[PDB]
This record gives structure tokens, sequence and C-alpha cells, in this order.
């Protein structure tokens, strides 16, 4: 008729977090914006974003 | 004038290995939105069974 599976309780990840926070703020807070043919490329890595 | 007794092998085969097929945790996995949509597409995986 069917088969049996287990249900999912409760999350297991393991990842600890990271030190710092991503600055979002840098490319959208910015005092000043590039152009379309020449842009500014900010590389947001290692950090934890909202 | 003589005669030869000769022993010969024929091998047949009788069966294999016979293989259960689970639909549903094989195509949409442990997903319950993949269930529901595989759902609508009839009884594909009642008649494999
Ligand atoms: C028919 O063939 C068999 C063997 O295929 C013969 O038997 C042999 O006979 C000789 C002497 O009589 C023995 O030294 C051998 O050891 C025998 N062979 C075996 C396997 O036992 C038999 O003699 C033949 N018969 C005739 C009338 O020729
Ligand atoms: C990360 O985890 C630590 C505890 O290990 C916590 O103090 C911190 O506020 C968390 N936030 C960060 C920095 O990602
Ligand atoms: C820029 O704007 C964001 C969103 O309003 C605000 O959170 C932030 O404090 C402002 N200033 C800087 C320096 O990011």
């Amino acid at each position: 008729t069917s088969n049996f599976r287990v249900q999912p309780t409760e999350s297991i990840v393991r990842f600890p977090n990271i030190t710092n926070l991503c600055p979002f703020d840098e490319v959208f807070n910015a005092t000043r914006f590039a152009s379309v043919y020449a842009w500014n490329r900010k590389r947001i890595s290692n950090c934890v974003a909202d | 004038t003589n005669f030869t007794i000769s022993v010969t092998t024929e091998i047949l085969p009788v069966s294999m290995t016979k293989t259960s097929v689970d639909c549903t945790m094989y195509i949409c996995g442990d997903s319950t939105e993949c269930s529901n949509l595989l759902l609508q597409y009839g009884s594909f995986c009642t008649q494999l069974k």
C-alpha cells in the first residue's frame, strides 16, 4: 500500500556563524556611485547577511 | 563397433533478483510540495508498482 518514513523533528544545521556581519550599506548608502559602463565591484564575503 | 558416453552442460536461466521500485521518494524525495505536485500527474507510480 505505502511506505514507512521517519518525519523530521529538529535541525542539526552544522556551520558556526561568522564573526562579522555583511556591510550591505557600502553599496547602498555610498556617498557616490559609478556609471553603467565602469561600475564599482565590492566583493562581500565571510560575513552574515540580512 | 564402439560407443562413447558423453556428458554435456546446458545452462538455462530461471529467474532474476526481484526489485521493488518506490516511485515517490525516488522521484520527489522527502519534499512534500513535490509529492503534492506529482499527485496531479495521475496513477503512474501505482501502475508501475
Ligand atoms: C571400445 O572403446 C573403449 C574405450 O573407449 C575400449 O576400452 C579400452 O580397452 C583397452 C583394452 O581392451 C583398455 O586398455 C582401456 O583401458 C579401455 N578404456 C577404458 C576407458 O576403459 C574398448 O576396448 C573398445 N572396444 C572395442 C571392441 O574396440
Ligand atoms: C555569532 O555567534 C556568537 C556566539 O558564538 C554571537 O555572540 C554573535 O553575536 C553571533 N553573531 C555574529 C557575529 O555573527
Ligand atoms: C545608510 O542608510 C542605511 C539605510 O537607511 C542606514 O541603516 C545607515 O545607517 C546609513 N548610513 C551608513 C553609513 O550606512
